[PDB]
């Protein structure tokens, strides 16, 4: 039946891959399809470098689609059509697997009396947009993602895997335009909503980690450089040559050093020429990280111009400019007084909160608690004799 | 070219006139039926008025007071032409300022009212008390779930 | 109303509930009043637990909205909050955190129906230490009010310490609110504070 | 057994997905749940039967004691079919059901089907075995779901609960492949099973 195909793939494959094809024959036969579902997922992860993935999926998807997990038919498809260099093929097998499930729920739901197979339609749908993205038909993919989004909102429970793929797609769309900000904000949600199941490599996160870092530095609205590091994705990956100089670029911005920043940047302007054309935006971003940070940690909520001039290492002229741009962004808001040489703030936009800032916030409230307590002791002394 | 132009004018920026003029002279000024006609040379001249009114609006909001000596420099105008432009835009009722003729300051503010200031203060105190009242519930929530 | 219910102390994932009771109580209550429908469940508390999320799921099969879990302390340990209200919502939590199902605080207050009121008036025959009365009543209040706030402020201090000492999970919602606490601090020496001291003499 | 109340457990699993009786094990279980209910009614007509889910971490009460087959039948279709059995939680939730009952003249019985092996620690069922027999509760395990390729962890648990008092555990051995599940129930004790003195 399908045993003959399995045998032919096995002669053709590498000796290391020969055990996997045998496992599939024995599990189908014993009719134990939990084992069979897991064993296939392991194949498509590790032997999609070998191009014997293309004829293997075909057998399982098209003859089982109610006898294997609702997640897993979509899993074997996504791997096979990822390394594919034809977009016509990528599109094709999606229209096919989409047909099976729409057909299936006309009968199945009735006999069975339960189970919805419409969850899997939405991943297929993320993947149709995905095909469009690589083919450079970005416009088409956008519409299909907005139609996906609608379905999500009217679901009572939305499992994490379904919205994970949606965000992956959305992430890809933004980096084609090169909208750093729009990519950064979409990617955090992708990272948070990432599945407890493993079938993602170390290598994939690595590629992503380069992409997160760059967006986070060459942005203009981004004052969280350890929101990267509260995910494993950039945190645990710092031990290569490329992700040393890169980790250091992030960290220099975090504590607001200009001296350390100068040393890195000088070198990496030559190396990375994406970084050189965007050098201007980055160079001032440092001063803006010092502006928001210094008024926050201090108890006074008005800052002099001379304070900013020494810290950021700039003329007094250049300082005003910086202040006006912070009001414009929404980094800070308030009034700019040139004559009295103040910037007196009325808003602090919410920031990354590290252990040191909590310590500050906690301290300041101890003083506040003592202030209330002392006033309270006075309020008890006057009027002790009569209250009512 | 059009995209950077629209973007500049929409968002709140500080910009200087001969540098913006230098950007769009070999670009937009040579596009006919806009700026490249003859009586559209005087629609180019008009582009400047719109740039120096943009800077006046921005600076009005964010700067509560600024010296007149400074304001001149940023706008790229002479002292006389600064005062008349402030004045016209105060007749048309959009902005408000008090400009000194000795040229010490311009106070881009309409001097705030007693009642409103007090009103503004009373509300902030209610926001602090509300903020603490909500916080205490979420402390209980986190500790026990841990 | 009560329902049949058991609570096991050996494992908190075991409790009893009778489903048939909930279906039969619905029939009856529509006859008395059709403006009454199931809207969720009270729980005696005062301790909120994670297993209560799973009881929550059950109640999501009688009402379209998310069920309201109304913690009513019956032990009377709190001198305020005799109602705290929370609703289960499902959201991706920040900081590399998964999708968590969690109980978020949503504002509650006692306000009384009009038909209820009549009896509230009858049973209250006490002088009422806080009722908002005469000069006397509100001087007693003003003191009470300072010790209220001060204790509320003390919980915030303790909480913050336990985050970096005993490593409580950072809950960034709390911390965000605290940024605005520092941003709505009255600052002296501005013309606003000075006008307030003039206004004390006006009054 | 005459004068007995029974909590059925329908096993909701991904081994119930797997087909080893027609159409799958889930569709096989609808037929076998109907079998037991009627058989037991005929033998003694005071017998009355509930149904609870073997799914997720929490078993949920689909039905309480009832002798309308329609109330029990309805829950079999409604429940989600893909889950995991959790034996420990089941014994306890089943036991509460057997608490709250019309008359306690009846024997407390749990009949629990197995499609998927245990998903919990062994020793917890050993400790729970002595609590079950303390209140004279027995547990019947239908085993076709741990003799597929599994070693049978079930036998030692039946040993621990078994001890004559009034109620004694049985282990219904059911062949693991097609023969129709209902018929396998029938050939095993299910109108001649009894608690011993």
């Amino acid at each position: 039946e399908i045993d003959t195909i399995l045998s032919t793939l096995r002669m053709e494959a590498d000796p290391s891959l020969h055990p996997l094809f045998e496992q599939f024959e024995k599990f189908y036969e014993e009719k134990l399809w939990f084992q069979l579902s897991e064993s296939l997922t392991k194949f498509f992860d590790d032997a999609k470098s070998t191009p014997l993935r293309l004829r293997l999926y075909d057998n399982f998807v098209s003859k089982f689609y109610d006898k294997i997990n609702q997640l897993s038919v979509v899993k074997y498809l996504l791997a096979s059509l990822k390394d594919s260099k034809d977009f016509d093929e990528s599109l094709k097998y999606l229209d096919d697997l989409k047909a099976q499930f729409q057909e299936l729920d006309s009968k199945k739901q009735r006999n069975n009396g339960s189970k919805d197979h419409g969850d899997g339609i939405l991943l297929i749908d993320s993947e149709i947009a995905r095909t469009y993205l690589l083919k450079n038909d970005l416009v088409k993919a956008r519409d299909l993602l907005d139609d996906l989004e609608k379905t999500l909102d009217k679901k009572d429970s939305i499992p994490l895997r379904i919205t994970n793929s949606f965000y992956s797609t959305n992430s890809q769309y933004f980096k084609f335009k090169n909208d750093f900000n729009s990519f950064y904000y979409t990617s955090l949600l992708y990272l948070s909503t990432l599945e407890p199941s493993t079938s993602i490599t170390l290598a994939e996160r690595q590629q992503l980690a380069y992409d997160l870092s760059i967006s986070a530095l060459l942005g203009d609205k981004i004052y969280n450089f350890g929101e990267l590091l509260h995910h494993p994705i950039m945190e645990t990956i710092v031990n290569d040559s490329n992700y040393d100089w890169l980790f250091q670029l992030l960290n220099a911005l975090t504590v607001g050093d200009f001296d350390k920043f100068d040393s890195l940047i000088k070198v990496q302007i030559s190396k990375i020429p994406i970084l050189a054309q965007h050098e201007s935006f980055l160079r001032q971003k440092i001063c803006l990280m010092t502006l928001i940070e210094t008024v926050f940690v201090k108890n006074i909520r008005m800052l002099s111009f001379e304070d900013i001039s020494k810290a950021t290492h700039l003329p007094k002229d250049n300082v005003e400019h910086l202040v006006m741009r912070a009001i414009s962004l929404g980094l800070l808001k308030g009034s700019i007084d040139q004559v009295n040489e103040l910037v007196t703030i009325s808003w602090v936009q919410p920031r990354i909160i590290s252990g040191d800032q909590i310590t500050k916030m906690k301290d300041r409230l101890v003083e506040w608690n003592d202030q209330v307590e002392k006033l309270g002791k006075k309020m008890e002394a006057r009027g002790q004799s009569i209250w009512v | 070219s059009q995209e950077s132009l629209v973007k500049l004018f929409t968002t709140n920026e500080l910009m200087r006139w001969p540098i913006v003029q230098k950007t769009y002279e070999p670009v937009l000024n040579e596009d006919d039926l806009a700026f490249g006609g003859e009586a559209n040379k005087h629609h180019w001249e008009d582009l400047q008025k719109r740039v120096i009114e943009h800077n006046l609006r921005v600076i009005s909001e964010y700067y509560s007071r600024i010296t007149l000596l400074r304001l001149n420099e940023l706008l790229d105008l002479t002292e006389s032409q600064t005062e008349t432009y402030i004045s016209d835009l105060v007749n048309q009722g959009i902005i408000y300022a008090k400009v000194n003729r000795p040229a010490k300051i311009v106070n881009f503010e309409k001097p705030k009212n007693s009642s409103q200031l007090l009103n503004e203060w009373s509300h902030n105190v209610d926001e602090l008390l509300e903020h603490i009242e909500t916080i205490g519930h979420l402390i209980t929530k986190e500790e026990i779930m841990h | 109303f009560a329902l049949p219910f058991e609570e096991d102390e050996k494992n908190s994932d075991v409790w009893f509930l009778d489903h048939n009771y909930i279906e039969n109580m619905n029939e009856m209550c529509k006859k008395i009043n059709a403006k009454e429908k199931l809207i969720g469940w009270y729980h005696s508390g005062p301790k909120l637990r994670a297993s209560d999320l799973k009881i929550n799921e059950l109640f999501k099969k009688y009402t379209q909205n998310n069920p309201l879990l109304l913690i009513v302390d019956v032990k009377q340990q709190g001198v305020g909050l005799p109602t705290d209200a929370y609703v289960a919502i499902e959201q991706v939590k920040d900081d590399g955190t998964s999708t968590e199902k969690t109980f978020l605080h949503l504002p509650c207050t006692i306000e009384a129906e009009e038909a209820e009121e009549i009896g509230v008036e009858h049973l209250l025959r006490d002088v009422r230490d806080q009722a908002a009365g005469g000069l006397s009543i509100r001087l007693t209040n003003q003191l009470k009010s300072l010790k209220g706030l001060q204790s509320k402020l003390k919980d915030v201090v303790e909480y913050l310490d336990k985050v970096i000492n005993k490593e409580l999970p950072i809950n960034h919602t709390i911390l965000g609110k605290l940024q605005d606490v520092f941003n709505l601090l009255p600052n002296l020496g501005t013309p606003d504070d000075d006008e307030i001291d003039v206004e004390n003499h006006d009054r | 057994m005459v004068l007995e109340a029974t909590v059925l457990v329908i096993d909701n699993s991904e081994y119930s997905r797997n087909g080893d009786f027609p159409r799958t094990r889930f569709e096989a279980q609808i037929d076998s749940v109907e079998f037991i209910f009627q058989a037991k009614r005929n033998s003694n007509p005071e017998n009355t039967v509930g149904l609870i889910s073997g799914a997720g971490a929490n078993p949920r009460v689909l039905s309480t004691f009832t002798a309308e087959f329609g109330k029990i039948l309805a829950g079999l279709h409604d429940t989600q079919i893909e889950g995991k059995l959790h034996m420990a939680t089941a014994l306890q939730i089943a036991q509460l059901t057997l608490k709250h009952r019309q008359n306690k003249v009846q024997h407390q019985r749990i009949v629990a089907f197995v499609c998927s092996p245990i998903s919990d620690s062994r020793d917890e069922l050993i400790r729970l075995a002595k609590t079950l027999k303390k209140n004279n509760v027995a547990v019947d395990i239908i085993n076709f779901g741990e003799i597929e390729q599994n070693t049978e962890l079930l036998d030692e648990f039946i040993a621990a609960v078994n001890n004559p008092q009034e109620e004694t555990s049985h282990l219904l051995t059911v062949t693991p492949g097609p023969r129709l599940l209902y018929e396998n129930i029938a050939s095993s004790p299910i109108i001649l099973e009894e608690g011993s003195s």
